[PDB]
Protein backbone atom coordinates (compact mmCIF):
# COMPACT_ATOMS: atom_id res chain seq x y z
CA UNK A 1 0.00 0.00 0.00
CA UNK A 2 2.81 2.03 0.28
CA UNK A 3 6.80 2.29 -1.02
CA UNK A 4 8.42 -0.39 0.94
CA UNK A 5 11.68 -0.46 3.04
CA UNK A 6 14.88 -1.78 1.53
CA UNK A 7 16.72 -4.59 3.18
CA UNK A 8 18.89 -2.87 5.03
CA UNK A 9 23.14 -3.48 5.15
CA UNK B 1 14.49 36.06 7.72
CA UNK B 2 15.97 33.64 10.36
CA UNK B 3 18.74 31.35 9.67
CA UNK B 4 17.85 27.76 10.23
CA UNK B 5 20.16 27.10 13.57
CA UNK B 6 18.24 29.84 15.38
CA UNK B 7 14.85 28.78 14.38
CA UNK B 8 12.36 27.77 17.31
CA UNK B 9 11.84 24.13 16.85
CA UNK B 10 10.69 23.67 20.39
CA UNK B 11 8.04 27.21 19.88
CA UNK B 12 7.23 24.98 16.29
CA UNK B 13 7.10 21.24 17.32
CA UNK B 14 5.38 21.49 20.51
CA UNK B 15 2.28 23.34 19.43
CA UNK B 16 1.24 19.82 18.09
CA UNK B 17 2.64 17.19 20.20
CA UNK B 18 0.63 14.03 21.05
CA UNK B 19 -1.38 14.20 24.12
CA UNK B 20 -0.67 11.74 26.99
CA UNK B 21 -2.94 8.78 26.82
CA UNK B 22 -3.15 9.58 22.96
CA UNK B 23 -1.69 6.85 20.37
CA UNK B 24 1.32 8.33 18.74
CA UNK B 25 0.73 6.58 15.46
CA UNK B 26 -2.71 7.97 14.67
CA UNK B 27 -2.25 10.74 12.90
CA UNK B 28 0.97 10.11 10.68
CA UNK B 29 0.91 5.82 10.75
CA UNK B 30 4.76 6.86 12.81
CA UNK B 31 5.41 7.55 15.94
CA UNK B 32 5.26 11.00 16.21
CA UNK B 33 6.37 10.72 20.06
CA UNK B 34 9.98 9.72 18.96
CA UNK B 35 9.98 11.82 15.70
CA UNK B 36 9.17 15.25 18.54
CA UNK B 37 12.11 13.68 20.56
CA UNK B 38 14.75 14.48 17.84
CA UNK B 39 16.79 17.91 17.01
CA UNK B 40 15.84 18.85 13.77
CA UNK B 41 19.75 18.76 13.05
CA UNK B 42 19.99 15.52 14.91
CA UNK B 43 23.41 13.55 13.99
CA UNK B 44 23.20 10.80 11.74
CA UNK B 45 25.41 7.77 10.98
CA UNK B 46 27.51 7.73 7.87
CA UNK B 47 26.04 5.12 5.40
CA UNK B 48 28.13 5.52 2.76
CA UNK B 49 30.74 3.11 1.18
CA UNK B 50 34.27 4.36 1.91
CA UNK B 51 35.72 4.48 -1.42
CA UNK B 52 32.84 7.61 -1.26
CA UNK B 53 35.34 9.97 0.31
CA UNK B 54 37.27 9.84 -2.45
CA UNK B 55 35.35 9.77 -5.78
CA UNK B 56 35.42 13.41 -6.87
CA UNK B 57 32.80 15.77 -8.95
CA UNK B 58 32.98 18.80 -10.78
CA UNK B 59 33.48 22.10 -9.19
CA UNK B 60 31.08 23.87 -11.41
CA UNK B 61 27.89 21.90 -10.27
CA UNK B 62 24.43 23.51 -11.09
CA UNK B 63 22.19 24.87 -8.50
CA UNK B 64 19.51 23.22 -7.30
CA UNK B 65 15.64 24.08 -6.55
CA UNK B 66 14.73 21.62 -3.87
CA UNK B 67 10.96 20.76 -4.00
CA UNK B 68 9.03 19.39 -1.26
CA UNK B 69 5.67 18.72 -0.97
CA UNK B 70 3.34 17.88 1.75
CA UNK B 71 -0.22 16.72 3.67
CA UNK B 72 -0.70 16.68 7.26
CA UNK B 73 3.14 15.95 8.32
CA UNK B 74 4.28 15.93 11.25
CA UNK B 75 6.12 18.79 12.21
CA UNK B 76 9.41 17.29 13.63
CA UNK B 77 9.40 15.19 10.57
CA UNK B 78 8.92 18.43 7.85
CA UNK B 79 11.30 20.56 9.96
CA UNK B 80 14.25 17.96 9.90
CA UNK B 81 14.51 17.42 6.83
CA UNK B 82 14.31 20.92 5.28
CA UNK B 83 17.24 21.32 8.09
CA UNK B 84 18.92 18.07 6.49
CA UNK B 85 18.64 19.80 3.50
CA UNK B 86 20.29 23.09 4.39
CA UNK B 87 22.94 21.31 6.94
CA UNK B 88 23.98 18.90 4.78
CA UNK B 89 24.11 20.72 1.37
CA UNK B 90 26.93 23.07 0.13
CA UNK B 91 24.71 26.66 0.25
CA UNK B 92 26.01 27.88 -2.74
CA UNK B 93 24.08 25.02 -4.31
CA UNK B 94 20.63 25.39 -2.79
CA UNK B 95 18.95 27.72 -4.60
CA UNK B 96 16.02 27.39 -3.01
CA UNK B 97 13.71 24.98 -1.17
CA UNK B 98 10.02 25.11 -2.39
CA UNK B 99 7.73 23.95 0.52
CA UNK B 100 4.46 22.75 -1.57
CA UNK B 101 1.94 22.94 1.28
CA UNK B 102 -1.17 20.49 -0.52
CA UNK B 103 -4.05 21.61 1.19
CA UNK B 104 -2.98 20.38 5.06
CA UNK B 105 -5.55 20.69 8.04
CA UNK B 106 -3.21 23.45 9.42
CA UNK B 107 -2.04 26.28 7.67
CA UNK B 108 0.81 26.83 10.23
CA UNK B 109 2.83 23.67 9.63
CA UNK B 110 4.08 25.36 6.15
CA UNK B 111 3.49 28.95 6.83
CA UNK B 112 5.88 28.65 9.74
CA UNK B 113 8.51 27.75 8.36
CA UNK B 114 8.56 30.59 5.67
CA UNK B 115 10.77 32.41 7.97
CA UNK B 116 13.76 30.06 8.02
CA UNK B 117 16.60 31.00 4.86
CA UNK B 118 15.50 30.30 1.32
CA UNK B 119 12.73 28.46 2.40
CA UNK B 120 9.53 29.22 -0.40
CA UNK B 121 5.93 27.77 0.77
CA UNK B 122 3.30 27.66 -1.14
CA UNK B 123 0.00 26.02 -0.36
CA UNK B 124 -2.29 24.47 -2.41
CA UNK B 125 -5.67 26.31 -2.48
CA UNK B 126 -7.43 22.81 -2.69
CA UNK B 127 -5.67 19.10 -2.00
CA UNK B 128 -4.02 18.65 -5.45
CA UNK B 129 -1.89 15.02 -4.57
CA UNK B 130 1.79 14.68 -5.00
CA UNK B 131 1.63 14.76 -9.21
CA UNK B 132 0.19 18.08 -9.04
CA UNK B 133 2.02 19.02 -5.87
CA UNK B 134 5.13 18.42 -7.40
CA UNK B 135 4.70 19.92 -10.55
CA UNK B 136 3.58 23.34 -9.13
CA UNK B 137 6.50 23.19 -7.50
CA UNK B 138 8.96 22.31 -10.66
CA UNK B 139 6.99 25.17 -12.57
CA UNK B 140 7.99 27.58 -10.01
CA UNK B 141 11.71 26.47 -9.58
CA UNK B 142 14.37 28.82 -10.26
CA UNK B 143 17.01 26.78 -10.72
CA UNK B 144 18.35 24.64 -13.58
CA UNK B 145 18.39 20.95 -11.69
CA UNK B 146 15.18 20.39 -9.69
CA UNK B 147 15.82 18.13 -6.72
CA UNK B 148 12.61 16.08 -5.08
CA UNK B 149 12.45 14.87 -1.43
CA UNK B 150 9.42 13.20 0.79
CA UNK B 151 8.13 15.48 3.90
CA UNK B 152 10.34 12.92 6.53
CA UNK B 153 13.80 12.47 5.05
CA UNK B 154 16.85 13.28 6.05
CA UNK B 155 19.81 14.22 3.96
CA UNK B 156 23.78 12.08 4.64
CA UNK B 157 27.14 13.59 3.91
CA UNK B 158 27.92 14.89 0.75
CA UNK B 159 24.49 13.70 -0.56
CA UNK B 160 23.98 16.23 -3.23
CA UNK B 161 26.93 16.86 -5.06
CA UNK B 162 27.02 12.90 -6.33
CA UNK B 163 23.92 13.69 -8.14
CA UNK B 164 24.66 16.75 -9.31
CA UNK B 165 27.73 15.35 -10.76
CA UNK B 166 25.58 12.57 -12.88
CA UNK B 167 23.06 15.40 -14.04
CA UNK B 168 25.47 17.82 -15.02
CA UNK B 169 27.58 15.44 -17.21
CA UNK B 170 24.07 14.38 -19.19
CA UNK B 171 20.65 15.69 -18.83
CA UNK B 172 18.79 12.82 -19.72
CA UNK B 173 19.95 11.30 -16.38
CA UNK B 174 17.34 10.81 -13.85
CA UNK B 175 19.39 9.99 -10.44
CA UNK B 176 18.22 8.77 -6.96
CA UNK B 177 20.02 8.36 -3.77
CA UNK B 178 20.31 4.98 -2.31
CA UNK B 179 17.54 5.64 0.19
CA UNK B 180 18.10 4.67 3.82
CA UNK B 181 15.54 3.33 6.42
CA UNK B 182 14.51 5.95 9.38
CA UNK B 183 12.39 3.40 11.72
CA UNK B 184 8.91 4.49 12.17
CA UNK B 185 8.92 3.07 15.62
CA UNK B 186 11.92 4.77 17.32
CA UNK B 187 13.34 6.59 14.45
CA UNK B 188 17.12 5.41 14.49
CA UNK B 189 18.83 5.71 11.17
CA UNK B 190 20.15 2.57 9.45
CA UNK B 191 21.65 2.09 6.29
CA UNK B 192 20.10 0.19 3.60
CA UNK B 193 21.62 -2.65 1.55
CA UNK B 194 23.83 -1.25 -1.83
CA UNK B 195 22.70 -4.48 -3.59
CA UNK B 196 19.74 -3.37 -4.44
CA UNK B 197 17.35 -2.17 -7.78
CA UNK B 198 13.93 -0.60 -8.31
CA UNK B 199 11.61 -3.25 -9.42
CA UNK B 200 8.04 -4.73 -9.51
CA UNK B 201 5.95 -7.79 -10.45
CA UNK B 202 3.40 -7.44 -13.06
CA UNK B 203 0.42 -6.16 -10.37
CA UNK B 204 2.80 -3.05 -10.87
CA UNK B 205 3.61 -2.70 -7.19
CA UNK B 206 7.30 -0.92 -6.63
CA UNK B 207 9.63 -3.20 -4.77
CA UNK B 208 13.31 -3.16 -4.46
CA UNK B 209 15.13 -6.20 -6.44
CA UNK B 210 18.30 -7.57 -5.28
CA UNK B 211 21.16 -7.98 -7.32
CA UNK B 212 22.08 -11.21 -9.54
CA UNK B 213 24.97 -12.54 -8.66
CA UNK B 214 26.63 -11.83 -12.03
CA UNK B 215 25.26 -7.82 -11.60
CA UNK B 216 26.94 -7.93 -7.83
CA UNK B 217 30.30 -9.49 -9.70
CA UNK B 218 30.41 -6.89 -12.24
CA UNK B 219 30.72 -4.01 -10.00
CA UNK B 220 33.72 -5.59 -7.74
CA UNK B 221 36.05 -2.77 -9.33
CA UNK B 222 33.83 -0.12 -8.49
CA UNK B 223 31.16 -0.69 -6.17
CA UNK B 224 30.22 2.62 -6.32
CA UNK B 225 29.37 3.16 -9.65
CA UNK B 226 26.44 3.92 -10.89
CA UNK B 227 23.38 1.27 -10.53
CA UNK B 228 20.97 1.51 -13.67
CA UNK B 229 17.26 0.51 -12.43
CA UNK B 230 14.06 -0.39 -14.15
CA UNK B 231 12.00 1.82 -11.60
CA UNK B 232 12.94 4.58 -9.34
CA UNK B 233 11.28 4.44 -6.02
CA UNK B 234 9.59 7.89 -6.80
CA UNK B 235 10.00 10.71 -4.08
CA UNK B 236 13.71 10.78 -4.31
CA UNK B 237 15.04 12.20 -7.00
CA UNK B 238 17.23 14.61 -9.50
CA UNK B 239 16.41 15.94 -12.63
CA UNK B 240 17.25 18.33 -15.20
CA UNK B 241 14.39 20.96 -15.26
CA UNK B 242 14.26 21.37 -18.61
CA UNK B 243 14.68 17.44 -19.36
CA UNK B 244 11.37 17.25 -16.53
CA UNK B 245 9.39 19.55 -18.73
CA UNK B 246 10.30 18.67 -22.36
CA UNK B 247 9.62 15.06 -21.26
CA UNK B 248 6.46 15.81 -20.25
CA UNK B 249 6.56 16.63 -16.47
CA UNK B 250 3.83 14.42 -14.94
CA UNK B 251 0.42 12.93 -15.48
CA UNK B 252 -1.44 16.04 -14.33
CA UNK B 253 -4.72 13.39 -14.19
CA UNK B 254 -2.95 11.19 -11.66
CA UNK B 255 -4.59 11.79 -8.17
CA UNK B 256 -2.97 11.63 -4.69
CA UNK B 257 -0.32 9.06 -4.70
CA UNK B 258 0.66 5.86 -6.25
CA UNK B 259 1.92 5.13 -10.02
CA UNK B 260 3.85 8.26 -10.75
CA UNK B 261 6.90 6.31 -9.91
CA UNK B 262 6.21 3.72 -12.54
CA UNK B 263 5.22 5.94 -14.97
CA UNK B 264 8.05 8.13 -14.86
CA UNK B 265 9.93 5.40 -15.33
CA UNK B 266 8.90 4.10 -18.24
CA UNK B 267 8.59 7.22 -19.76
CA UNK B 268 12.29 8.77 -19.28
CA UNK B 269 14.00 4.81 -20.71
CA UNK B 270 11.52 4.05 -23.21
CA UNK B 271 12.15 8.00 -24.13
CA UNK B 272 15.84 8.09 -24.15
CA UNK B 273 16.97 8.82 -20.97
CA UNK B 274 18.49 6.59 -18.11
CA UNK B 275 17.85 5.85 -14.31
CA UNK B 276 20.19 5.57 -11.96
CA UNK B 277 20.96 4.83 -7.93
CA UNK B 278 24.14 6.74 -6.77
CA UNK B 279 25.59 4.63 -4.27
CA UNK B 280 27.45 7.60 -2.49
CA UNK B 281 24.61 9.39 -1.93
CA UNK B 282 22.55 8.71 0.50
CA UNK B 283 18.98 9.98 2.14
CA UNK B 284 17.11 8.26 4.81
CA UNK B 285 13.73 7.64 4.59
CA UNK B 286 10.27 7.21 6.94
CA UNK B 287 9.29 4.06 5.23
CA UNK B 288 5.24 3.23 6.56
CA UNK B 289 3.15 0.09 6.01
CA UNK B 290 0.07 2.70 5.78
CA UNK B 291 -1.13 5.95 4.25
CA UNK B 292 -2.13 8.37 7.18
CA UNK B 293 -3.73 10.41 4.59
CA UNK B 294 -7.73 10.38 2.70
CA UNK B 295 -7.88 8.89 -1.18
CA UNK B 296 -11.27 9.91 -2.30
CA UNK B 297 -13.03 6.40 -4.00
CA UNK B 298 -10.50 4.43 -1.47
CA UNK B 299 -6.95 3.88 -1.91
CA UNK B 300 -6.90 0.79 -4.21
CA UNK B 301 -9.50 2.61 -6.69
CA UNK B 302 -6.88 5.59 -7.15
CA UNK B 303 -3.71 3.79 -7.16
CA UNK B 304 -5.54 1.28 -9.79
CA UNK B 305 -6.89 4.70 -11.48
CA UNK B 306 -3.09 6.09 -11.65
CA UNK B 307 -1.86 2.30 -12.60
CA UNK B 308 -3.98 2.16 -15.56
CA UNK B 309 -3.28 5.96 -17.04
CA UNK B 310 0.55 4.50 -17.08
CA UNK B 311 -0.42 0.70 -18.28
CA UNK B 312 -2.92 1.67 -20.69
CA UNK B 313 -0.15 4.57 -22.52
CA UNK B 314 2.93 2.85 -21.75
CA UNK B 315 3.22 -0.68 -21.60
CA UNK B 316 1.25 -2.00 -25.08
CA UNK B 317 0.28 -5.41 -24.91
CA UNK B 318 2.39 -6.25 -21.57
CA UNK B 319 -0.50 -4.29 -19.92
CA UNK B 320 -2.50 -7.80 -20.13
CA UNK B 321 -0.54 -9.15 -17.31
CA UNK B 322 -1.44 -6.25 -14.99
CA UNK B 323 -5.02 -6.81 -15.47
CA UNK B 324 -4.20 -10.83 -14.95
CA UNK B 325 -2.46 -10.48 -11.46
CA UNK B 326 -5.17 -6.93 -10.61
CA UNK B 327 -8.80 -8.38 -11.97
CA UNK B 328 -10.46 -5.73 -10.37
CA UNK B 329 -8.41 -2.77 -12.28
CA UNK B 330 -10.35 -3.73 -15.33
CA UNK B 331 -13.51 -2.40 -13.79
CA UNK B 332 -11.38 1.11 -13.08
CA UNK B 333 -12.72 4.14 -14.90
CA UNK B 334 -8.92 6.09 -15.34
CA UNK B 335 -10.42 9.24 -18.22
CA UNK B 336 -8.58 10.60 -21.11
CA UNK B 337 -5.24 9.66 -21.80
CA UNK B 338 -4.76 11.19 -25.53
CA UNK B 339 -2.57 14.38 -24.22
CA UNK B 340 -0.08 11.04 -22.98
CA UNK B 341 -0.33 9.12 -25.64
CA UNK B 342 0.71 11.70 -28.09
CA UNK B 343 3.22 12.47 -26.00
CA UNK B 344 5.09 9.16 -26.45
CA UNK B 345 3.97 9.96 -30.14
CA UNK B 346 5.66 12.99 -30.26
CA UNK B 347 8.69 11.97 -28.32
CA UNK B 348 9.49 8.70 -30.33
CA UNK B 349 9.74 6.79 -27.34
CA UNK B 350 10.58 2.83 -27.79
CA UNK B 351 7.83 -0.29 -27.34
CA UNK B 352 7.57 -1.77 -23.75
CA UNK B 353 9.29 -4.99 -25.31
CA UNK B 354 12.19 -3.11 -25.69
CA UNK B 355 12.51 -1.86 -22.26
CA UNK B 356 11.64 -5.65 -20.85
CA UNK B 357 14.64 -6.89 -22.79
CA UNK B 358 16.87 -3.91 -22.29
CA UNK B 359 16.36 -2.41 -19.14
CA UNK B 360 14.23 -5.23 -16.94
CA UNK B 361 15.62 -8.69 -18.44
CA UNK B 362 14.94 -9.99 -15.03
CA UNK B 363 10.91 -10.04 -15.44
CA UNK B 364 9.57 -13.10 -16.30
CA UNK B 365 6.69 -12.83 -18.54
CA UNK B 366 3.92 -15.46 -17.28
CA UNK B 367 2.30 -17.92 -19.12
CA UNK B 368 -1.14 -16.87 -21.12
CA UNK B 369 -3.96 -18.07 -18.50
CA UNK B 370 -6.13 -21.21 -19.36
CA UNK B 371 -7.44 -24.04 -17.97
CA UNK B 372 -5.34 -25.84 -14.91
CA UNK B 373 -4.60 -29.32 -14.63
CA UNK B 374 -3.96 -30.54 -10.72
CA UNK B 375 -4.64 -33.07 -8.10
CA UNK B 376 -8.52 -33.17 -6.35
CA UNK B 377 -6.51 -33.10 -2.35
CA UNK B 378 -8.35 -34.62 0.55
CA UNK B 379 -6.14 -34.75 3.55
CA UNK B 380 -3.08 -36.48 1.92
CA UNK B 381 -5.00 -38.36 -0.49
CA UNK B 382 -6.00 -37.96 -4.05
CA UNK B 383 -8.52 -38.14 -6.25
CA UNK B 384 -7.42 -41.30 -8.37
CA UNK B 385 -8.81 -43.35 -11.39
CA UNK B 386 -7.35 -46.19 -9.70
CA UNK B 387 -5.99 -47.10 -13.03
CA UNK B 388 -9.90 -47.47 -14.30
CA UNK B 389 -11.05 -46.48 -17.76
CA UNK B 390 -14.99 -46.04 -19.00
CA UNK B 391 -17.21 -48.01 -16.69
CA UNK B 392 -15.12 -48.15 -13.41
CA UNK B 393 -15.09 -46.54 -10.21
CA UNK B 394 -12.77 -44.40 -8.83
CA UNK B 395 -11.32 -43.47 -5.26
CA UNK B 396 -8.53 -41.81 -3.28
CA UNK B 397 -5.01 -43.03 -2.29
CA UNK B 398 -1.66 -41.38 -1.21
CA UNK B 399 -0.87 -38.23 -3.01
CA UNK B 400 2.24 -38.39 -5.22
CA UNK B 401 2.35 -35.50 -7.06
CA UNK B 402 3.49 -37.36 -9.64
CA UNK B 403 0.71 -36.43 -11.92
CA UNK B 404 -0.97 -39.54 -13.85
CA UNK B 405 -3.91 -41.29 -12.29
CA UNK B 406 -4.22 -38.19 -9.87
CA UNK B 407 -4.38 -35.74 -12.51
CA UNK B 408 -7.72 -33.91 -13.16
CA UNK B 409 -9.37 -30.72 -14.74
CA UNK B 410 -12.39 -28.39 -13.23
CA UNK B 411 -13.42 -27.90 -17.31
CA UNK B 412 -15.59 -24.95 -17.95
CA UNK B 413 -18.38 -26.99 -19.13
CA UNK B 414 -18.40 -28.05 -15.48
CA UNK B 415 -16.66 -31.86 -15.81
CA UNK B 416 -14.33 -33.52 -13.41
CA UNK B 417 -11.89 -35.10 -16.20
CA UNK B 418 -9.36 -37.51 -16.90
CA UNK B 419 -7.93 -37.23 -20.18
CA UNK B 420 -11.21 -37.96 -22.03
CA UNK B 421 -13.01 -39.93 -19.12
CA UNK B 422 -15.21 -37.91 -16.86
CA UNK B 423 -17.17 -38.54 -13.41
CA UNK B 424 -20.33 -39.85 -13.97
CA UNK B 425 -23.63 -39.95 -11.60
CA UNK B 426 -24.92 -43.30 -13.24
CA UNK B 427 -27.45 -43.15 -10.59
CA UNK B 428 -28.61 -40.30 -8.55
CA UNK B 429 -29.63 -42.40 -5.33
CA UNK B 430 -27.58 -41.26 -2.25
CA UNK B 431 -25.15 -43.93 -1.65
CA UNK B 432 -24.56 -44.88 -5.18
CA UNK B 433 -20.95 -45.08 -6.75
CA UNK B 434 -20.29 -42.72 -9.85
CA UNK B 435 -18.19 -44.14 -12.60
CA UNK B 436 -15.88 -43.03 -15.33
CA UNK B 437 -17.12 -42.56 -18.92
CA UNK B 438 -16.10 -40.40 -22.17
CA UNK B 439 -16.54 -36.77 -21.53
CA UNK B 440 -20.04 -35.49 -22.82
CA UNK B 441 -20.72 -32.02 -23.20
CA UNK B 442 -24.90 -32.77 -22.94
CA UNK B 443 -24.51 -35.28 -20.02
CA UNK B 444 -25.97 -33.89 -17.15
CA UNK B 445 -24.54 -36.87 -15.32
CA UNK B 446 -21.28 -35.10 -15.42
CA UNK B 447 -21.66 -31.77 -14.01
CA UNK B 448 -20.43 -30.62 -11.20
CA UNK B 449 -19.58 -27.70 -9.08
CA UNK B 450 -17.03 -26.31 -6.23
CA UNK B 451 -18.85 -24.86 -3.48
CA UNK B 452 -17.97 -23.82 0.40
CA UNK B 453 -14.96 -21.71 -0.56
CA UNK B 454 -13.83 -24.29 -3.26
CA UNK B 455 -13.70 -26.66 -0.51
CA UNK B 456 -16.34 -29.21 -1.90
CA UNK B 457 -18.13 -31.12 -5.25
CA UNK B 458 -21.56 -30.83 -5.93
CA UNK B 459 -23.55 -32.60 -8.47
CA UNK B 460 -25.16 -29.76 -10.29
CA UNK B 461 -28.96 -29.68 -10.12
CA UNK B 462 -28.66 -31.43 -6.61
CA UNK B 463 -28.10 -31.93 -3.56
CA UNK B 464 -25.22 -34.32 -4.27
CA UNK B 465 -21.49 -34.31 -2.89
CA UNK B 466 -18.69 -36.31 -3.85
CA UNK B 467 -18.06 -38.80 -0.72
CA UNK B 468 -15.16 -41.11 0.28
CA UNK B 469 -16.58 -42.83 2.85
CA UNK B 470 -17.68 -45.74 0.67
CA UNK B 471 -13.96 -45.72 -1.07
CA UNK B 472 -13.82 -49.29 1.21
CA UNK B 473 -16.62 -50.62 -0.25
CA UNK B 474 -16.74 -50.04 -3.82
CA UNK B 475 -15.54 -46.54 -4.60
CA UNK B 476 -16.73 -42.75 -4.46
CA UNK B 477 -19.80 -42.17 -4.26
CA UNK B 478 -22.60 -39.58 -4.64
CA UNK B 479 -23.96 -38.55 -0.85
CA UNK B 480 -26.54 -35.93 0.40
CA UNK B 481 -24.51 -32.87 1.18
CA UNK B 482 -23.30 -32.63 4.68
CA UNK B 483 -20.56 -31.88 7.10
CA UNK B 484 -18.53 -35.19 6.49
CA UNK B 485 -14.44 -34.57 6.05
CA UNK B 486 -14.93 -37.28 3.35
CA UNK B 487 -16.73 -34.74 1.07
CA UNK B 488 -13.60 -32.32 1.59
CA UNK B 489 -11.95 -31.64 -2.04
CA UNK B 490 -9.38 -29.15 -2.75
CA UNK B 491 -8.26 -28.58 -6.35
CA UNK B 492 -4.35 -27.75 -6.10
CA UNK B 493 -3.00 -26.64 -9.33
CA UNK B 494 -0.07 -28.72 -10.34
O1 LIG C 1 -2.18 13.92 -1.37
C1 LIG C 1 -1.01 13.86 -1.11
C2 LIG C 1 -0.41 12.51 -0.80
C3 LIG C 1 1.08 12.56 -0.48
N1 LIG C 1 1.83 13.88 -0.49
C4 LIG C 1 3.29 13.97 -0.19
O2 LIG C 1 4.01 13.07 -1.03
C5 LIG C 1 5.06 12.44 -0.31
C6 LIG C 1 5.10 10.90 -0.56
O3 LIG C 1 3.93 10.35 0.04
P1 LIG C 1 4.13 9.28 1.14
O4 LIG C 1 5.28 9.51 1.97
O5 LIG C 1 2.78 9.04 1.91
O6 LIG C 1 4.38 7.96 0.28
P2 LIG C 1 5.37 6.71 0.61
O7 LIG C 1 6.79 7.21 0.84
O8 LIG C 1 4.95 5.82 1.86
O9 LIG C 1 5.22 5.71 -0.57
C7 LIG C 1 4.95 12.97 1.01
O10 LIG C 1 5.92 13.99 1.21
C8 LIG C 1 3.49 13.33 1.17
O11 LIG C 1 3.37 13.94 2.43
C9 LIG C 1 1.14 15.10 -0.82
O12 LIG C 1 1.73 16.20 -0.84
N2 LIG C 1 -0.23 15.06 -1.11
MN1 LIG D 1 7.38 8.82 2.06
Amino acid sequence: STTPAPTTK
Amino acid sequence: KVRWPDFNQEAYVGGTMVRSGQDPYARNKFNQVESDKLRMDRAIPDTRHDQCQRKQWRVDLPATSVVITFHNEARSALLRTVVSVLKKSPPHLIKEIILVDDYSNDPEDGALLGKIEKVRVLRNDRREGLMRSRVRGADAAQAKVLTFLDSHCECNEHWLEPLLERVAEDRTRVVSPIIDVINMDNFQYVGASADLKGGFDWNLVFKWDYMTPEQRRSRQGNPVAPIKTPMIAGGLFVMDKFYFEELGKYDMMMDVWGGENLEISFRVWQCGGSLEIIPCSRVGHVFRKQHPYTFPGGSGTVFARNTRRAAEVWMDEYKNFYYAAVPSARNVPYGNIQSRLELRKKLSCKPFKWYLENVYPELRVPDHQDIAFGALQQGTNCLDTLGHFADGVVGVYECHNAGGNQEWALTKEKSVKHMDLCLTVVDRAPGSLIKLQGCRENDSRQKWEQIEGNSKLRHVGSNLCLDSRTAKSGGLSVEVCGPALSQQWKFTLN
